[PDB]
RNA sequence: CAAGGAACUCUGCAAAUUAACCCCGUAAGUUAGCGAGAAGGGGUGCUUAUGUAAAAGUAAGCCGCAGUGAAGAACGAGGGG
RNA sequence: AGCGAAAUUCCUAGUCGGGUAAAUUCCGUCCCGCUUGAAUGGUGUAACCAUCUCUUGACUGUCUCGGCUAUAGACUCGGUG
RNA sequence: ACCUCGAUGUCGACUCAUCUCAUCCUCGAGCUGAAGCAGGUUCGAAGGGUUCGGCUGUUCGCCGAUUAAAGAGAUACGUGAGUUGGGUUCAAACCGUCGUGAGACAGGUUGGUCCCUAUCUAUUGUGCCCGUAGGAAGAUUGAAGAGUGUUGCUUCUAGUACGAGAGGACCGAAGCGAGGACACCUCUUAUGCUCCAGUUGUAGCGCCAGCUGCACCGCUGGGUAGUAACGUGUCUAUUAGAUAAACGCUGAAAGCAUCUAAGUGUGAAACUAUCUCAAAGAUUAAUCUUCCCAUUUCGCAAGAAAGUAAGAGCCGUCAAAGACGAUGACGUUGAUAGGUUACAGGUGUAAGCAUAGUGAUAUGUUGAGCUGAGUAAUACUAAUUGCUCGAGGACU
């Protein structure tokens, strides 16, 4: 299926009153306007993607390769260059905001860079039961666990590979699926979406369309207050 | 713990092979010879302009 | 690029009205709750004593604490939720914001006010 | 939260004073009590005047979680002890009436001949 | 693991800002580890910015943050403050002070640094 | 450290609550000495006033979430070998 | 004589009653007690127990299921080793 | 008794599990003395799930409550350079027995040492150097991979097929949940040791008040940010191909028949993709993009005076990162950090003043005062007036 995409940052998170008495917990998402870097179909080289620009900076704080470029077909100056599988519809040089991409209420998978909390320990990264810490404890009472598969000559004798251990947790693209978007902006370019999104705010942010759904429309609405002293 | 065979003196010299400081930056006070660090005050007790200090 | 990281608020602004009066812990206030069963829009009456007033812009959540009966009973409500109106009905001497005493507090003993 | 082995008050007329909670239903080590689910409980203490003493286990629905949990609605609701209504298996409960308000988003769940028995609703 | 010295806990911290604060300002030029310095700068242009209004209520918040060296006594510490460190610093808001980074320690190789007051 | 309160574990092991002051109250049994601080409850701050030698003691008034505000002061009950 | 599935019982996880949502542990009672049992003492016995065990009140991060803070250590830089 | 005695550390639970299929569940199918529900048995399918307690030291086992079920095993009857010693296996003692006695008993009971800073492999991440067709900056390709791939309940279809009545669906749809995974801090909590309020004991600021130092952060109640969860959102699937058991179509040997030999299909949570993650050290070291160099004259233009302009490193300021290394943002067109101003947020009426009151204290200035991280503007201070690596296309 076609998907659209584009790119954005956190800036902050809020809740929304929503129709049939209940609440919606938003993040706030501000995109600015971009310009379609690239095209590329299959029958160039042979992967049908579009690369886009985000993150508008002016041009004295730009290594010479990538103002060359992009003063090579005439673009804007700018910080960040991504792909987007999966995207034709498009041409260079032409603008993409977000009220003409999408409906009021469908369906966009989200995608970021975790919160880093450094080297986490084995216990946060796969949620393990602790040891015991009455009768006796030991020298360690948090620890993975034994990853030993059998002693003897052949029976196991090596720790098997890819067992859950701690080390590096965070800091790599994750994504969230199956959230609406409630309400639009154009008067600030800024966009509201549902649930909760990882990654600190400055961080990268994309916002692609759905796949388990392929693009289906439910509505969703927001009373509006209506009640002076 | 303890290993079983004995490591050659090839290994160790190949293992220490990372353990090389870097070396500092020379810089040239304007207002001050004997050559100091990068960053920081030099010998005469100056940092151009600003006699911050004595030699003592 | 440039934000200023208050853009949360200058959409939180349209959720909001004039109605709700300005008020703290410590304070007696009685409330409407609309209920929606399909029909018969219902209307409640619910008083008691505010507990907390943390929060700002429509994260303002507040608490009220009732003993009907032998039985305490506490409700948390956002102050923007819709349907919700609130008066005050007595307020009194304030101490601090968020009251920690309303389980061994109990009546013949004056509670007290204010002018 | 309400979770294995936990003492609560009855809130009926069943001859009662203090029950027990020993076993949750639904799946397994689901370790929740919230409100509107059907749990296995014991009577501990029995008086005279009532109907069943102690000693039988009986299966009943909790209302009062002193803990109390957000509800679906935007508005969160909290309690300052723990109660349950005996029922005799089926929609029907064993009790008459009942002591202290009681919840209603267990409507859903069927139960609303018990919920018109209540004092006041919350 | 076991019994130890009570190390540099929080309230020792802000007991040594206290007095190096009140060297800094007694007599003007402090060498000392860069982070110290560079931490307790914060305090020291906070009480130099509330010492600018000349007022009671000023002078007993900035008591509790002063203690007296050989040269100066508490009483000493403060007229000197209120006669000729406030004039100089009105024409010029914040960052009234600056630190330089002198080379390391002959015994711990640490990063030594100094830190004075300016215009 | 929320809620639960012994449900992990061989075992309430280890930890936590009761602590001092004075005032009530304290059973079966008992070699009548004990059991016993049994158990189970009250309050202790401040100001003024009354008093005896000062105190100890009492009345009135003040406030907080808390008044041996800090620290140092006992967990019991019951049934057995 | 007295006592008794007693730490003495292999059969036995003996029977039964009680405490329990459920008791190979506990209390009591039932005797064909392998080999109980009297100065290798037998039987109760008030108070004592860093004695062992059983039930229970409150209170408990032991636990449901972990979480945070501070330090010292650890860890990079220097010296020694 | 063939390896082990100049050491092969045995029971049990705890954490972590992995693997096989004679399948406990979910899946599909046949048969049936299967009206339906509900069964009984067999056939393939191991991706996933496979509960909590009382008893004894525990597997064995009993019992209780439940679950779609509460699998059968192995891995030194898994894992003491991971804990725990309850049992077994020490020196003490008691009781029964045995023995004339030292003493003993697969008889019973109470107490009682559990060490080791990791060299390599393996593994978890992580870097420095070189490498890829001259050198940099990038954007992709996905070869070979990893992770994820449980499901329950109620309602509708419907009291419909069926059966007579009673009773009571296969096939699909909707919502509500519980396990476990991914993150988030708007609400709710826990935490919050340079924060706020209150307050005792003391030592000082000569003294009243107000302060600091200490007394578990002195104590108690809150709380900025960060941090997490008991909290909130999502995931649990839809589908395609080839299929296993099966069911077929037509059609043969041997004019019939036949699911099979040819040809052709339907077909299971399994297999390969659709889901997520990482990925050219993927030597098959891949494609594309941009920027720079090829500079008269000297053995192999070989370093011959110009050794990149492209960029990177040294050093500095920092957290969206952070054990160091790395990543990311910026180094005077400069907001990178610390300031100053503005505000949010938290606390809750600052001191002093006036005044009622015998006096604690109360009342108005005062929703003021204060503030660790927060959100911004502002060159105020620090990032300085710097140094180094870095080119003649190697092979058609």
């Amino acid at each position: 299926m076609e998907i659209r995409g584009i790119f954005g940052v956190k800036v902050g998170m809020s809740q929304v009153f929503t129709t049939n008495n209940e609440r919606l917990p938003i993040t706030v998402i501000y995109c600015e306007p971009n310009q379609v870097a690239g095209v590329k179909t299959e029958a160039k080289d042979k992967y049908s993607a579009t690369l886009l620009s985000f993150d508008t900076v002016e041009n004295k704080k730009l290594n010479k390769p990538q103002q060359g470029f992009f003063e090579k077909n005439n673009l804007k100056p700018t910080k960040h260059l991504q792909e987007i599988r999966n995207m034709t519809g498009f041409e260079m040089g032409q603008q993409i905001t977000p009220q003409n991409l999408f409906q009021v209420g469908e369906y966009v998978d989200v995608s970021a860079i975790s919160k880093g909390r450094g080297f986490t320990g084995a216990i946060k990264r796969w949620n393990f039961k602790i040891g015991p810490l009455g009768h006796g404890a030991g020298y360690p009472h948090r620890f993975q666990g034994s990853v030993q598969a059998g002693r003897g000559g052949a029976s196991a004798q090596r720790v098997f590979k890819g067992k859950k251990m701690s080390g590096h947790y965070g800091h790599e693209k994750v994504t969230v699926q199956n959230l609406r978007i409630v309400g639009f902006d154009e008067a600030n370019m800024l966009v509201l979406v549902s649930g909760a999104i990882a990654g600190p705010e400055g961080g990268v942010v994309l916002i692609r369309t759905a796949k388990k759904k392929p693009g289906v429309v439910k509505p969703i609405e927001l009373a509006v207050q209506t009640e002076k002293a | 713990a303890v290993q079983q065979r004995r490591s050659s003196k090839h290994r160790r010299d190949k293992r220490r092979s990372h353990d090389a400081l870097t070396a500092q930056a020379l810089s040239v006070c304007q207002k001050c010879g004997k050559k100091k660090l990068f960053h920081r005050v030099c010998s005469c007790g100056m940092y151009g302009d600003l006699r911050v200090k004595k030699a003592y | 690029k440039i934000n200023k990281q208050a853009l949360i608020d200058l959409v939180e602004q349209k959720q909001l009205k004039a109605y709700v009066p300005e008020f703290s812990a410590g304070d007696e206030v009685n409330v409407a709750i609309k209920l929606k069963e399909k029909e018969k829009v219902r209307i409640q009456n619910f008083t008691g004593t505010v507990l907390r007033r943390r929060g700002k812009g429509i994260s303002e959540t507040f608490i009220v604490r009732k003993t009907t009966d032998g039985i305490p009973i506490e409700k948390n409500f956002q102050i923007h939720n819709p349907n919700i109106s609130i008066e005050l009905k007595r307020r009194g001497k304030v101490r601090r914001a968020y009251i920690s005493y309303m389980r061994e507090r109990s009546g013949k003993a004056a509670k007290i006010k204010e002018r | 939260m309400v979770s294995f082995m936990t003492r609560l008050n009855v809130a009926d007329n069943t001859g009662a004073k203090q029950v027990g909670i020993i076993k949750v239903l639904g799946s397994t080590r689901k370790r929740y009590a919230f409100l509107g689910d059907v749990v296995v409980v014991s009577v501990k203490d029995a008086i005279p005047s009532g109907m069943v003493k102690k000693g039988q286990v009986l299966r009943a629905v909790i209302v009062r979680t002193k803990k109390g949990q957000q509800r679906k609605d935007g508005t969160h609701l909290k309690f300052d002890d723990n109660a349950c209504v005996l029922i005799k298996e089926d929609k029907s409960p064993r009790g008459t009436r009942i002591f202290g308000p009681v919840a209603r988003e267990l409507r859903e769940r069927g139960y609303n001949k018990i919920l018109s028995l209540a004092v006041e609703v919350v | 693991s076991y019994i130890n010295k009570p190390g540099k806990t929080s309230a020792w911290r802000v007991m040594t800002v206290r007095q190096q604060v009140s060297a800094v300002l007694a007599y003007g030029k402090i060498e000392t580890t860069l982070k110290k310095a560079k931490n307790t700068q914060k305090r020291l242009d906070k009480l130099i910015t509330l010492a600018k209004v000349d007022n009671f209520n000023n002078r007993r918040q900035v008591k509790k943050w002063l203690l007296n060296t050989n040269l100066f006594d508490v009483d000493q510490l403060m007229d000197h403050l209120f006669s000729k460190v406030a004039p100089k610093y009105e024409k010029t808001p914040g960052g009234y002070s600056r630190v330089l980074k002198l080379g390391p320690r002959r015994g711990d190789a640490t990063e030594m640094a100094i830190l004075q007051l300016t215009d």
